């Protein structure tokens, strides 16, 4: 509005165009999220209600900051705090050196304290995956777009058609549970440290089916010994292929052995077991974590 | 058995005082009544039945109206529209796919136009200043229900019945928290149900005795009694279902031992 000058477009975000802007009062740069809003449609996006309510909510600094809400007759702006870039576009201009491992665990300590604040306060963020987790110069990552976050007093129940990440997405909601728990958002993080030191998404697949076996491939297929329950879940099938589970050491080569061990605590397939924000961030993972910063 | 079940419980009591209405607003409001209420929000009982919607929209949609009406004075006749924009909003926070405006419009009777209902919703917004994961029964009872030995569906499905009862009378509801409500919801469900009484687990956990929930359970119990006469009937009629193994039909004990 009259004291922001756009800048540039710097994304799409779900509900969309997101703005580089500069407050022309105070001179602080923004990223301004416009909401397109037709007053004869459906008024305003599910997703943009969710998002307000709920980053109205959450002062942290590893969650992206909501500095303002501008909501008139057909326009609804978001004003964030800005930051340089997406992890995503980080890890693409990293192929080939690859990140440092001690800016993934920085990465990975902060994005754990992000979300051990979201769930604390009852948000599931629901959608992590690296364009999502937005990156400073200074060092610092914050979760971002809480488009498709819950509130969790009551727990929060499966879409049938899930138009949430396909290769980030829990095998449990992959074999059809009726609930999310804070464990999906876990699930998704565990894949994104494996895929910052490897470079690859650790599970890309193709469709729901194929991406339960590739979960399967690595992890092994799992059975009642593992997860008590899974064969009596709704999609599972007892004529799945039975693969062995792969040594995290093949999976994950340059990670030493505490890293190994809280990414495998970070995909226990049955979410009962797998570990929380909270307890990971006791792993001695972190015994030695710095604030490295990132050549950007 | 989450590591925040304690966190969430202490952040839910810290919101539900600042998400609170004003308990004196229907004596300000002109135009409208207590009993304007009722018929509205029995109503709505009657709109997320048809639309199938979860429990936790109608709740967070009386939570919208109520906060709405403490500040903007409206008329008898706007009152359904208030309503319906805060059942649409409740519907995108909560619902997986939330039913289309147009149907929001339908179930008015075509009484007021889409483009009025998504003004209202803008201003509702507005009001709310986008405040919308408000607290309520469903949600304490929610976690209240883990400490039950054991799990007994009639005591749960009757907890709730209850706990929507008090959404129908602002009259005396708006008094209490919903943790107040949801703890002599379930109070009187697990006593009606199997003779036990507030666990002592629930005792250190929310601070309440069973003594500091009395004033509470007396309102509730008597709405309990008086149910089957009250003019509103939605809440009983939905139920009676076998989904919520008919609770409603139980006979409600006719003392408390209190
Ligand atoms: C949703 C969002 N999508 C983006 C790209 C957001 C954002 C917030 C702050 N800074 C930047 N660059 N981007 S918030």
């Amino acid at each position: 509005m009259e004291n922001f000058q756009k800048v540039e477009k710097i994304g799409e975000g779900t509900y969309g165009v997101v703005y580089k802007a500069r407050n022309k009062l105070t001179g602080e740069v923004v990223a301004l999220k416009k909401i397109r809003l037709d007053t004869e449609t459906e008024g305003v996006p599910s997703t943009a209600i969710r998002e307000i309510s709920l980053l109205k909510e959450l002062n942290h600094p590893n969650i992206v900051k909501l500095l303002d809400v501008i909501h008139t007759e057909n326009k609804l702006y978001l004003v964030f705090e800005f930051l340089h870039q997406d992890l995503k576009k980080f890890m693409d201009a990293s192929a080939l050196t690859g990140i440092p491992l001690p800016l993934i665990k920085s990465y990975l300590f902060q994005l754990l304290q992000g979300l051990a604040f979201c769930h604390s306060h009852r948000v599931l963020h629901r959608d992590l995956k690296p364009q999502n987790l937005l990156i400073n110069t200074e060092g610092a990552i914050k979760l971002a777009d809480f488009g498709l976050a819950r509130a969790f007093g009551v727990p929060v129940r499966t879409y049938t058609h899930e138009v949430v990440t396909l290769w980030y997405r829990a095998p449990e909601i992959l074999l059809g549970c009726k609930y999310y728990s804070t464990a999906v958002d876990i699930w998704s993080l565990g894949c994104i440290f494996a895929e910052m030191v490897t470079r690859r998404a650790l599970f890309p697949g193709d469709s729901e089916i194929d991406q339960l076996f590739r979960i399967f491939r690595t992890l092994g297929t799992p059975d009642e010994v593992v997860w008590p329950g899974v064969t009596s879940m709704p999609d599972y099938k007892p004529s799945f292929p039975k693969w062995a589970r792969q040594d995290f050491s093949k999976v994950v080569p340059p990670l030493d052995e505490d890293g190994r061990s809280l990414l495998s605590q970070m995909l226990h397939y049955d979410p009962n077991k797998r570990i929380s924000a909270k307890a990971a961030l006791a792993h001695p993972f972190f015994q030695d974590v710095t604030k490295p910063v990132p050549h950007l | 058995v989450p590591d925040y079940h304690e966190d969430i419980h202490t952040y839910l009591r810290e919101m539900e005082v600042k998400c609170k209405p004003k308990v004196g607003y229907m004596k300000k409001q002109p135009d409208i009544t207590n009993s304007m209420r009722a018929i509205l929000v029995d109503w709505l009982v009657e709109v997320g039945e048809e639309y199938k919607l979860q429990n936790e929209t109608l709740h967070l949609a009386v939570n919208y109206i109520d906060r709405f009406l403490s500040s903007m004075s409206v008329l008898r006749g706007k009152l359904q529209l208030v309503g319906t924009a805060a059942m649409l909003l409740a519907s995108k926070f909560e619902e997986i796919y939330p039913p289309e405006v147009a149907e929001f419009v339908y179930i008015t009777d075509d009484t007021y136009t889409k483009k009025q209902v998504l003004r209202m919703e803008h201003l509702v917004l507005k009001v709310l200043t986008f405040d919308l994961a408000a607290p309520t029964v469903n949600q304490f009872l929610t976690q209240y229900f883990l400490h039950q030995q054991p799990a007994n569906c009639k005591v749960e499905s009757l907890a709730m019945f209850l706990g929507e009862l008090s959404l129908i009378d602002a009259d005396p509801y708006l008094k209490y928290l919903p943790s107040v409500i949801a703890g002599a919801a379930f109070h009187l469900a697990l006593y009606t149900v199997t003779g036990q009484s507030w666990p002592e687990s629930l005792i250190r956990k929310t601070g309440y005795t069973l003594e500091s929930l009395k004033p509470c359970l007396m309102d509730l119990h008597q709405t309990y009694l008086k149910a089957p006469q009250h003019a509103q009937q939605s809440i009983r009629e939905k139920y009676k279902n076998s989904k919520y193994h008919g609770v409603s039909l139980l006979n409600p004990p006719e003392t408390l031992n209190l």
